[PDB]
């Protein structure tokens, strides 16, 4: 908290949580699924697997490897991209439209298409 | 260490055979569903031919899910079983259900008012009223299964 | 003759020509034999008897449903709770008649006996 | 196991060059030359035997280490013992499905030939079904069976510690079991059911002990005699827990 | 049976075979839960449970360590103790009640207050 | 099919096939039995019993074990039979007519007598 202020560090650790507890499910997930999960493990699994998604991103380097351009993303853009996430503001959009994207705003636009 | 991978080992083949044996025993109650529904068919055939004249247990996939899905799209929209209960909140009915089981609730529902579709194993869709509702535990009863 | 169908709501009983059916019913104790008006008539908690060409006539209760009759030689009869004789024994309809609900259902059982 | 610890020890004092778990390469040969002497002479130099049972101590139940391996390939057979089926009840805890005997039928008597013929197979198909026997009366009829004989069958295998049984005893205990003289019994009931039976058969009807062990088979006379002995001492006998049942 | 006698060795055993069954269903009880076991399974893991926690025991050194004094068990106390336990005659009490005890009067004592 | 040709190949997957499918019923048929099965099914299940025990050979060292001398098939003669059992023109043989036999003609001889 005293070099990256206290938001940045509360919504990484908020981040590492849902990760960490959707990692511990794997073995129930496996062989029952997430049918079995209570109501509220349900959100989390959903949210977990949307945050894996959008932890991905398009490289500059990787134009050879995709096809489409790198995208860089600034600091404020992902704190509040994350903070959203955490709240679940998106868990109306489907799982594709985190994949392999930059800004917020690429999001929203590949929402669309699909 | 191998303590650990061993041990993982016994759970995982353990674990194999009763989701196995539970298959198999769902297996067993979609014929007697199926049977028992082969006769409820003609009896409400004959009832309607007058009147025109004149889940409890888990383990069932996304069976609830689907379900409850529509009801609560449907009650959006336009306006039994304790894992329903539960979700609606925040029973004990037998898997070869009869009618003694469903005729205080008819019953009651019919007083009121004076005053899951089975296609295939893998697939299934989301004094007369006490028949519909039995008709319709039937249909749920193999879908479930 | 008439295909007299006895069927329950759990299961089909029986469907054989019977000569002819007596049995109790709301208006009065009706006997339907061949060539009858199509007619719709309610049951009441009293036995009935069952007469086939050949054989003893069985008897057979009836607590609650129904009597159905068509132009076609077709009879069919829908009961909630069917009883045959056969080996009911218990004779427990006499001890629960203290209950009334429960009284119902015995004096359909114990007219038959 | 001790003996294979021991000659490791005398090896690498000597300086002997170790191999798989610090073993030297003649720990196998050591354990060969042993066991081998073991063994049936011919009609020539008298026919006299030497009957071997080597023990070796596993360490979780790991069949696959070094010295095990060596002796389980040189031996006519093995009796796994297991602590889960032990510390169950099952004693003793003999695995039926890795227990092997090599020479088999050739070393039974007739009788017993006949009447564990197919008990291996009936508790093959037990352990196969095991599984559903928790799910009671959601199964068909012929399954049910299996799993209520089965159950039984077990019960006889069970054995106390420091009591031999001869072998007229035993046969008589089997086909009690396998042609289905229990089933009427409660499970808990049948090691009682066994021990009482024996001792009925032992004072009064000495005369099938004695057949079986001059003609070393179960006449028709004797299946005959034995299942209206059962029959008779069913009725007798006092089941232990809830109401008592002979037959139906 | 010959050095401890019969009555001994008989509940011995049986405690070990209750307590040999619940370990086998820790992996079915660890995906599935208590739900999908038999009427039987689930009141021998009640009583397999109850048993562990009555194995338990204060001990004379431990007062340092838990608090409360040591408790002396006699041999016919401990005998009399698991032929109720086996037999299911403690079937109604709670599990915090069997929980480091001596004597039956102290699990019966303990009860009242929850 | 290079080595062996095409015909072989065909017929021998085909066998496989069909014995596989029985083997995956088995768990079905032990419980609900033949009546649940398909029109399909059931004649598929038929075949694969009938292929099982026509598999069954006569062997010339076992003299003393079976009591009919042993019997050499050839390859013509074997892809050949294999091929009109897997079409189904021997459905009205019993089973019994299958076991232990070498020849088509050795078949039809002992379908006869029963």
């Amino acid at each position: 908290p005293a070099i990256v202020g206290d938001e940045h560090y509360r919504v990484a650790q908020e981040v590492i949580r849902i990760l960490q507890r959707y990692k511990d499910l794997q073995d129930i997930i496996a062989i029952l699924g997430i049918d079995e999960l209570s109501e509220e493990d349900k959100q989390l699994v959903n949210r977990a697997r949307r945050i894996e998604r959008f932890l991905s991103q398009n490289m500059m380097a990787a134009e050879q490897f995709t096809g489409q351009p790198g995208s860089t993303v600034p600091l404020k853009e992902t704190i509040e991209a994350f903070d959203k996430l955490t709240k679940g503001e998106f868990d109306h959009l489907p799982e594709q439209a985190f994949f392999l994207i930059g800004g917020l705003d690429d999001l929203a636009k590949k929402a669309e298409s699909l | 260490t191998l303590r650990e991978l061993r041990g993982r080992i016994r759970s995982a083949g353990s674990i194999k055979k009763i989701t196995k044996a539970q298959e198999l025993i769902a297996t067993s109650r979609i014929a007697k569903a199926q049977a028992r529904v082969e006769a409820a068919r003609p009896y409400a055939a004959e009832i309607t031919n007058m009147l025109t004249e004149l889940s409890d247990r888990g383990l069932c996939g996304a069976y609830n899910a689907n379900v409850l899905r529509r009801a609560e799209e449907l009650f959006s929209l336009l306006r039994v079983g304790r894992k329903a209960l539960g979700y609606f909140s925040f029973t004990g009915f037998s898997e070869r259900p009869t009618y003694e089981n469903a005729r205080e609730i008819a019953d009651t529902l019919v007083n009121a008012f004076m005053a899951t579709e089975f296609r295939s194993m893998l697939s299934q869709t989301a004094r007369y009223i006490a028949t519909r509702v039995y008709a319709a535990l039937l249909e749920a009863a193999a879908s479930e299964s | 003759d008439l295909n007299v169908e006895i069927v329950a709501v759990e299961r089909e009983l029986w469907s054989g020509p019977a000569t002819f059916v007596f049995t109790r019913t709301t208006a009065g104790e009706i006997g339907i034999l061949p060539r009858h008006i199509p007619l719709v008539a309610q049951l009441v908690d009293d036995a009935m008897v069952r007469v086939e060409r050949e054989g003893e006539d069985d008897l057979r209760i009836a607590v609650d449903g129904g009597f159905l009759s068509v132009t076609e030689e077709t009879v069919r009869i829908l009961v909630e709770n069917a009883q045959f004789e056969s080996e009911i024994d218990a004779d427990a309809a006499k001890e629960d008649a203290a209950s009334d609900d429960e009284r119902t259902a015995a004096w359909g059982r114990a007219r038959l006996r | 196991s001790k003996q294979a610890d021991a000659y490791r020890a005398i090896s690498l004092l000597l300086r002997r060059p170790p191999g798989r778990e610090a073993f030297p390469g003649d720990v196998f040969y050591l354990h060969s030359r042993l066991l081998e002497r073991c063994a049936k002479l011919s009609d020539e130099l008298g026919g006299g035997s030497m009957t071997g049972l080597p023990i070796i101590e596993t360490k979780a139940n790991d069949i696959s280490a070094f010295i095990p391996t060596n002796v389980i390939s040189i031996t006519d057979g093995q009796c796994f013992l297991e602590s889960d089926l032990f510390n169950q009840g099952v004693r003793p805890a003999i695995n039926v499905g890795v227990s092997v005997s090599r020479v088999g039928g050739a070393a039974q008597i007739k009788a017993m030939k006949e009447v564990a013929g197919s008990l291996r197979l009936d508790l093959s198909q037990y352990r196969e079904l095991e599984a559903f026997a928790a799910f009671a009366s959601d199964l068909d009829a012929a399954s049910k069976a299996q799993l209520d004989r089965g159950a039984r069958l077990v019960e006889l295998l069970k054995q106390p510690q420091y009591s031999p049984l001869a072998v007229e005893e035993q046969v008589v205990a089997i086909f009690l079991g396998t042609q289905g003289h229990l089933d009427s019994v409660p499970v808990e009931d049948v090691q009682r059911f066994e021990s009482e039976l024996l001792e009925h058969v032992k004072a009064s009807h000495s005369d099938i002990f004695d057949g079986i062990r001059e003609t070393k088979k179960l006449s028709e006379e004797a299946e005959e005699k034995l299942v209206s002995v059962i029959n008779e001492f069913k009725k007798g006998f006092x089941x232990x827990x809830x109401x008592x049942x002979x037959x139906x």
